[PDB]
């Protein structure tokens, strides 16, 4: 197998930077003039999209912000300028012997200005409850940077068991995080008190960002 | 006038992948 | 147009065989090799095979040799992939790709088919509406919600207003806890908007033969 | 004279690829 | 009446190489 290995694994870039992807190959991916070696983008929940054939041949509909270069066995890839949709997992990949491989992959993500989750807090839906189990929601939405926490408290105290958080990856227009906090109880727990709370803990402030609603009060 | 005959074949595809090495 | 159509899942116990299809059209299915890539969620991509529909010429790769068989259907232009006897780690999207005609990289792609080796049984989603609380004071901007859950195996697909409201929307992936998933979505519109203007959530579940649509009503009180 | 006849059929496969290069010596 | 068409589109990629000659004993 030609080993094809990719650096960095992830790579931080400010909007307008140049970022530079490098893969080299156990052996020379060059034959009878030509380099066949590929690099594609890969966004979550989609396939590999092809960006670069023949080591530096642009492919139709791909932006020359991006251009490749290299032969035998040192390949780079170059975004430049960087744009906020170009964030995405990137993949060099030989096509000159048998087996196709492809690189390990590098993570591109992007760095920009600190900004505060806005929070939003659901009560149960009126259908969930006729299946005899509770959700409250909290979506925490648009921050920088990636890291938060998120409390639960229920008739303000803090208590076990129900939880799960799920966070997206970096936006393509504005490049933030969001996550999603979801607790729930049975039907009968969850009737059994009446404040529900989020609390969210973020970089951007020492306070901690409440939002908080009342079971049965309109 | 009608149109002429379909055109000849394309062009024969790329080179195959180079084979495997062999075993140590 | 060249497109080739895989399903979005497919669910085996582990040790029964799984076939996967790739149905291609906008061009001759006969005269081009159809690739089989392997993903598992979070990492990288693994080349399996190739077979040549005309012919059934076939190339794999040794990993792969005991475990993958590989065909073709001519009149349904249709590609098939079969593995043997699976085990949690041949759980993977698996894509079926193709060379550009004269070329040697990898133009196009299938959209992937999630293969799920579990015990756990093929469940429907709940879809419920997330909707402001109860007479909470109105801003310039409204956040709405829909929350899938109790479903069996990946993925969902989540659109709002069949697609046509994209702005202002967050998708989050799917989380598994005991035996079935959960994922929301929210959206974020102006006060003009919404609810005088409707806005509905569309979650579609192809494991399940399943597409709900939800739309997103006012609390009433009490 | 009419209009210029419908495109051709697709090509044959490429040529067959180079053979492998020779093993590495054993221990 | 008209002239033939265009050539179709280009082939399939090529039969992939026979493997190497298996290495030497040491
Ligand atoms: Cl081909």
């Amino acid at each position: 197998d030609i080993v094809l290995t990719q650096s960095p694994a992830s790579l931080t870039v400010s909007l307008g930077q140049r970022a530079t992807i490098s893969c080299r190959a156990s052996k020379s991916v060059d034959s009878y003039g030509n380099s066949f070696m590929e690099w594609y983008q890969q966004k979550p929940g989609q396939p590999p999209k092809l960006l670069i054939y023949r080591a530096s041949n642009l492919e139709s509909g791909i932006p020359a912000r991006f251009s490749g270069s290299g032969s035998r066995t040192d390949f780079t890839l170059t975004i430049n300028p960087v744009e906020a949709d170009d964030v995405a997992t990137y993949y060099c990949q030989q096509s000159n012997e048998d087996p196709y491989t492809f690189g390990g992959g590098t993570k591109l993500e992007i760095k920009r200005a600190d900004a505060a989750p806005t929070v939003s807090i659901f009560p149960p839906s009126s259908e969930q409850l006729t299946s005899g189990g509770a959700s409250v929601v909290c979506f925490l939405n648009n921050f920088y940077p990636k890291d938060i926490n998120v409390k639960w408290k229920i008739d303000g105290s803090e208590r076990q068991n129900g939880v799960l958080n799920s966070w997206t990856d970096q936006d393509s227009k504005d490049s933030t995080y969001s996550m999603s906090s979801t607790l729930t109880l049975t039907k009968d727990e969850y009737e059994r008190h009446n404040s529900y709370t989020c609390e969210a803990t973020h970089k951007t402030s020492t306070s901690p960002i409440v939002k908080s609603f009342n079971r049965n009060e309109c | 006038g009608p149109p002429g005959p379909p055109g000849p074949p394309g062009p024969p595809g790329a080179r195959g992948l180079t084979g495997r090495p062999g075993d140590a | 147009q060249v497109q080739l159509q895989q399903p979005g899942a497919d669910l085996v116990r582990p040790g029964v065989s799984v076939k996967l299809s790739c149905k291609a059209s906008g061009y001759t299915f006969t005269s081009y090799w159809m690739n089989w890539v392997k993903q598992r969620p979070g990492q990288g991509l693994e080349w399996i095979g190739m077979i040549h529909p005309s012919d059934s010429e076939t190339r794999l790769s040794q990993k792969f040799k005991d475990k993958a068989t590989l065909t073709v259907d001519k009149s349904s232009s249709t590609a098939y992939m079969q593995l043997s006897s699976p085990t949690s780690e041949d759980s993977a999207v698996y894509y079926c790709a193709r060379l550009k005609p004269g070329g040697t990289w990898f133009a196009y792609w299938g959209q992937g088919t999630l293969v799920t080796v579990s015990a756990a049984k093929t469940t429907a989603p709940s879809v419920y509406p997330l909707a402001p609380v109860c007479g909470d004071t109105t801003g310039s901007s409204v956040t709405l919600g829909c929350l899938v859950k109790g479903y069996f195996p990946e993925p969902v697909t989540l659109t709002w207003n069949s697609g046509s409201l994209s702005s202002g929307v967050h998708t989050f992936p799917a989380v598994l806890q005991s035996d079935l998933y959960t994922l929301s979505s929210s959206v974020t519109v102006t006060s003009s908007t919404w609810p005088s203007q409707s806005i509905t959530c569309n979650v579609a579940h192809p494991a399940s033969s399943t597409k709900v649509d939800k739309k997103i009503e006012p609390r009433g009180p009490t």
